[PDB]
RNA sequence: UUAAUG
RNA sequence: GUCUACGGCCAUACCACCCUGAACGCGCCCGAUCUCGUCUGAUCUCGGAAGCUAAGCAGGGUCGGGCCUGGUUAGUACUUGGAUGGGAGACCGCCUGGGAAUACCGGGUGCUGUAGGCUU
RNA sequence: ACAGAAACCUCCCGUGGAGCAGAAGGGCAAAAGCUCGCUUGAUCUUGAUUUUCAGUACGAAUACAGACCGUGAAAGCGGG
RNA sequence: UCUUGGGGCCGAAACGAUCUCAACCUAUUCUCAAACUUUAAAUGGGUAAGAAGCCCGGCUCGCUGGUGUGGAGCCGGGCG
RNA sequence: GCUUCCGUAGUGCAGCGGCUAGCACGUUAGGCUCAUAAUCUAAAGGUCCUUGGUUCGAAACCAUCCGGGGGCACCA
RNA sequence: GCCCGGAUAGCUCAGCUGUAGAGCAUCAGACUUAAAAUCUGAGGGUCCAGGGUUCAAGUCCCUGUUCGGGCGCCA
């Protein structure tokens, strides 16, 4: 009998774009990501000057979003059917979380813009359970236990049992 | 392989933080701000008024450090208000103020100041202070221990502290963090105040519910309707609540019956019976040797 | 020469012990000074402001000034003549008190209850303190086994 | 060449090591401290002898190096290649030093490093050799061989350990029968009853 | 104006 | 027996794993209308109470690691004062007191102050 | 996904192994670090004390006091 | 152990297998530090060993103050 | 030993932390020529002596290392 | 400290409050078989920085930052 508190849920799901180039083409990434989701996004920026790629310090490179509940289900199940559900072992991860990459975001269902263009985007599902409010909370902070956290075959096992999809190594 | 970073030499140059930070009660930054007295004031007892809103309560203590521990003057929790007449929203804005205010004639209580410094009882909202009275004893005055909770606009914290500023105590405030006080325009409105404080934005999400839908008003509000709570019978409920609780403020403590005596915690183990266990433990191994081998 | 800065060769002196960093804690602050108690100093390096000399690293003097966050103190300065009885402003963290002073309080306390104690009865109890004296001669009791002989142990090199 | 070792012969100053501070410091002669057959067991080198001196005076490394050469060539000699196992005990880290005129004199006088050289100890072992116990009197000779290449005087002591270990002979093969040993190389694991009860059941399962 | 050699 | 709120000393209290939690509580949890703040009600704030001890939390266990406290190391290393003591020196021995610290081997694994509950 | 030893995001461990302008030492984790919001206590005036010291200055600092102020909801903090 | 790789070997190749050799990880082991340290002496440096001290009763304060609260200063006695 | 300076393609030089390191010659390739040269058009080529540090960034700024070159070495 | 000159396109210099000019340099077309020699157009101006007067300032006015040229020297 599987107790009702330990049902695996979905905590976030992280898009980000990394064109590596301010101005023209971030700002239009934003707008992917803002036709994508419904809200503004917020411009990450870099650490360091790495001359090889042409980036400065403190020089917004990326821009990402996180996104909670049924419209982050609705989009990871847009991503799936892009993928045709499908994942590597590789693509999860010992924590309990897993992510993949599209190629360019006219798979999802958005409409191409001329004026805007052609945009990948990375998805990131960090999965979750109920009684992961402690560690990041202000009042009791503490960690969670071993028997609450996520594990790389209780991901697996629960992407197989919802979503069908067939896991193949690589 | 990596490097293991917790190992034997991390737990010997491991210093642990005291115990309530361990905990995450205490912010000693804060207390260190809060709880010390001036050297010159020789024991004069620093009063703090300590409100942390739980999630199905809220309490109202009042404290002065003593050096082997803080001992509490006066103390107020919020499911003391069924016997004021508030059976349910225990753990409101409302409740807070009750809470407040209950915590305030308390303490005047058992200080012996029922009839001076009464407060205000036509409540509006303004600001008000408790200005002390001549050929008088003095008013009581103490700072504000809100703790660990962040302190926006309209929090049960400063609802308990209007509760014990209405209540008659001298304590120095704002009227910023008070709900009402307009973040863009900077003024402060007491009629949006007086509404927290009586807790007509209950009674208007109430309405809106009654409006949209019974299902997630039902979901919402259950004992709401088990004790058949309206938004007419809201503001006359507080009303007599802070009538009842500026009538008889005083409290009685439960009587306690003879305990049974039992045990229901799991004793510790002895050093015979670990000694014992190890024991059992490798002849069962060697026991157990033998029978495969 | 050697350099004249305040805090010079105080590399152990102020440093906090091992795992005792971090938070100061608060009975230390709100243990109350009166005036002309005997207090001692010991230097502590998380709170910068108010600290003492190293030269009163280790003295121990008396107060004469309370205010708000630090005391005033009369300590003994020996001074390349002569001691002087000279006045410093200490905060709160580099002060403890000094319990030479609490037991000759409860010395004195003993000697009272025992001065109002035996008057109207005439024993004569002697209250100074009288140092170890020569003991008093006693039997050393063999019974049984005889004493265990002691043998010197012979030279072997055990590098 | 460099200065005779009566001027740097006893412990005169404080030890001044090779670090942060004292940079340039030329390398030492000695760095193979071991040879023999270090690629080898405890059960098949029983007999241990030890060099211990009985001075407090600075060995230098340039004798290490002599006195490691003069007992090698004795050990290849008498016990073949893979017979026996040397292993200095005095890494030297005193850094010396040199006051060279060419005239300031003795104005400025501080030393630019020179070498190194060992802070030696009363009753401190110098050399350590293990070996068969039919090759008693042969480590005998090579360490009276090597005491020619150090000044002052030292002394030659066969211990009761059991090779390059903290216990005894005659216990060590009770304790090895009652598996309180593990034979690990050069070294020997001491397992005591302190840790979890897992690593007893590995150990007798 | 430059233009040497086999 | 035990919890909550505020604490004192800040590991005998920490860390890794496992087991049990009756009642109040503490929490997990349900939503964003109002106060409020974010890309996102995840944090904070607000309004609650369908489900739950899964987790935090409380107690206990690990021939557990760490920590605290003793023995051993050891009257050892060291050291106040002394000698027309030794030795070419290096250093060592003695008289007089004082006296350690590793490795190794035992024991323990939070007490307590104020207010308020629960086991009626 | 491009993405690689290194561009961006997330999770886990992480007693400080980073940072606090500099030389080094001490100190610091819901901070003394990083980012935000507001400010100019880096303002005026007496006295006392420490350090160097002869117990003399200068420089630096330490507690207070009288005023005007900044911030915070407040305790308080701040006169570089 | 694949956490990676230099030379091969049976492999088109494959963390499939294989002897390894290198850095890494885990338990050890030898020798140290004036500008390292968990510990830690001997010697030493402060303070106290009373009349300028206790136990009482009462006034004053513009300081601090739920509270003839706290602190300080004055008095009048008793204790050798 | 003391004080000082330099060390950049193959060679001789420049270079004001943010370059594609610059000029000449050498080199190679192609024209011109009967060939060669010269001439014309192209191209290749820097471990920026070595290590580290500051810096968002170091060919340079800071420190040491290994090379090199001058000036001093004095009255008695 | 005083007085007077300049700082304007990659470079050297003019510019009388109402597309900033002359020469060298670069690129692009002629010429020559081709460079160079010589013509032709085009591009390139933080007018040192800020403030003030005026409808409008590179210009007029001080304020400062570099660079010469001469004077003057009680902490
Ligand atoms: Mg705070
Ligand atoms: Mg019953
Ligand atoms: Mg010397
Ligand atoms: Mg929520
Ligand atoms: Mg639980
Ligand atoms: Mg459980
Ligand atoms: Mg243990
Ligand atoms: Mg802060
Ligand atoms: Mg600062
Ligand atoms: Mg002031």
């Amino acid at each position: 009998k599987e107790n009702p508190m330990r049902e695996l849920r979905i905590r976030k799901l992280c898009l980000n774009i990394c064109v590596g180039e301010s101005g023209d083409r971030l700002t239009r990434a934003a707008k992917v990501l803002e036709q994508l989701t419904g809200q503004t996004p917020v411009f990450s920026k870099a650490r360091y000057t790495v001359r090889s790629f042409g980036i400065r310090r403190n020089e917004k490179i990326a821009v990402h979003c996180t996104v909670r509940g049924a419209k982050a289900e609705e989009i990871l199940e847009k991503g799936l059917k892009v993928r045709e559900y499908e994942l590597r072992k590789n693509n999860f991860s010992d924590t309990g979380n897993f992510g993949f990459g599209i190629q360019e975001h006219i798979d999802l269902g958005i409409k191409y813009d001329p004026s805007i263009g052609i945009y990948g985007l990375d998805f990131y599902v960090v999965l979750g359970r109920p009684g992961f409010s402690i560690a990041d909370k202000k009042r009791r902070t503490g960690c969670i236990g071993a028997k609450h956290r996520i594990s790389k075959e209780e991901a697996m096992r629960w992407f197989q049992q919802k979503y069908d999809g067939i896991i193949l190594p690589g | 392989f990596v490097k293991v970073v917790k190992n034997k030499a991390y737990f010997k140059r491991y210093q642990v933080k005291f115990r309530r930070r361990r905990e995450g009660k205490t912010d000693y930054y804060a207390r260190k701000r809060l709880v010390i007295q001036d050297k010159n004031k020789y024991n004069t007892p620093k009063y703090r008024m300590i409100v942390r809103v739980t999630n199905r309560d809220i309490i109202c203590q009042i404290a002065y450090a003593r050096i082997e521990g803080d001992m509490i003057v006066c103390a107020a929790y919020a499911h003391e208000l069924p016997k004021y007449g508030v059976k349910v929203g225990l753990t409101n804005y409302a409740a807070a103020y009750c809470t407040g205010l209950l915590l305030a004639r308390r303490l005047l209580n058992r200080f012996g100041m029922d009839k001076i410094y009464e407060g205000q009882v036509e409540v509006t909202g303004d600001e008000y202070n408790v200005e002390s009275i001549d050929g008088q004893p003095g008013a009581f005055t103490c700072y504000l221990d809100a703790g660990l909770a962040r302190t926006t606009t309209g929090n049960k914290v400063f609802g308990a502290l209007k509760g014990a500023v209405d209540g008659g105590l001298s304590i120095p405030h704002s009227t910023k963090r008070f709900p009402g006080y307009d973040s863009e325009s900077k003024e402060f409105n007491a009629e949006v105040h007086r509404k927290h404080i009586m807790g007509q934005n209950v009674a208007d999400y109430m309405r809106y519910l009654m409006e949209e839908d019974e299902d997630a008003y039902k979901k919402q509000f259950s004992q709401y309707i088990k004790n058949n709570v309206t938004p007419d019978m809201m503001e006359e409920m507080y009303k007599k609540a802070h009538a009842a609780i500026r009538e008889n403020p005083v409290y009685e403590k439960k009587p306690k019956r003879e305990v049974k005596k039992k045990r229901w915690n799991r004793p510790k183990m002895s050093l015979a019976q670990k000694k014992d266990r190890v024991a059992q433990k490798k002849a069962s191994f060697l026991r157990a040797q033998e029978r495969a081998a | 020469t050697n350099t004249k800065g305040k805090r010079r060769g105080t590399r152990y002196m102020f440093s906090r012990p091992f795992r005792k960093h971090g938070v100061v804690p608060l009975a230390t602050y709100m243990r109350i000074y009166k005036k002309g108690d005997i207090v001692d100093i010991k230097g502590m390096g998380t709170v910068q402001k108010g600290m003492p000399h190293k030269c009163y690293h280790g003295k121990t003097g008396r107060v004469y000034n309370v205010t708000q966050h630090a005391v005033g103190i009369v300590v003994n300065k020996q001074v390349k003549g002569k001691i002087l009885a000279k006045r410093i402003n200490v905060r709160i963290e580099h002060i403890k008190h000094s319990k030479s002073r609490d037991s000759f309080l409860k010395r004195v306390k003993e000697n009272d209850q025992k001065k109002k104690e035996a008057k109207e009865k005439g024993t004569w109890v002697q209250l100074k303190r009288q140092p170890a004296p020569p003991r008093e001669a006693h039997f050393v009791r063999t019974n049984g086994k005889e004493p265990e002989l002691l043998e010197p142990i012979p030279y072997e090199f055990m590098a | 060449g460099r200065r005779p070792a009566r001027c740097y012969r006893y412990c005169k100053n404080k030890p001044y090591p090779k670090s942060r501070f004292c940079r340039g410091v030329p390398d030492a002669k000695i760095r193979i401290f071991d040879l023999g057959r270090k690629k080898a067991k405890v059960d098949e080198f029983p007999l241990c002898g030890h060099m211990v001196s009985d001075e407090y005076e600075q060995l230098s490394s340039e004798a290490l190096e002599a006195a490691r050469i003069c007992a090698n060539k004795y050990m290849v000699k008498s016990c073949g290649k893979d017979g026996f196992h040397i292993r200095v005990r005095l890494h030297p880290f005193h850094v010396i030093r040199i006051n060279k005129m060419l005239q300031t004199g003795m104005r400025g006088a501080f030393g630019k490093p020179q070498g190194t050289v060992a802070r030696v100890h009363i009753g401190q072992v110098i050399m350590s050799i293990r070996t068969k116990l039919q090759n008693k009197e042969h480590v005998v000779e090579a360490l009276r061989r090597a005491k020619f290449k150090f000044p002052g005087r030292q002394k030659i002591h066969i211990s009761k350990k059991w090779g390059f270990t903290k216990f005894n002979a005659d216990e060590f093969e009770d304790m090895v029968a009652e598996k309180r040993l593990i034979p690990d190389g050069c070294g020997v694991k001491y397992i005591p009853n302190r840790g979890p009860l897992d690593k007893w059941r590995a150990l007798h399962s």
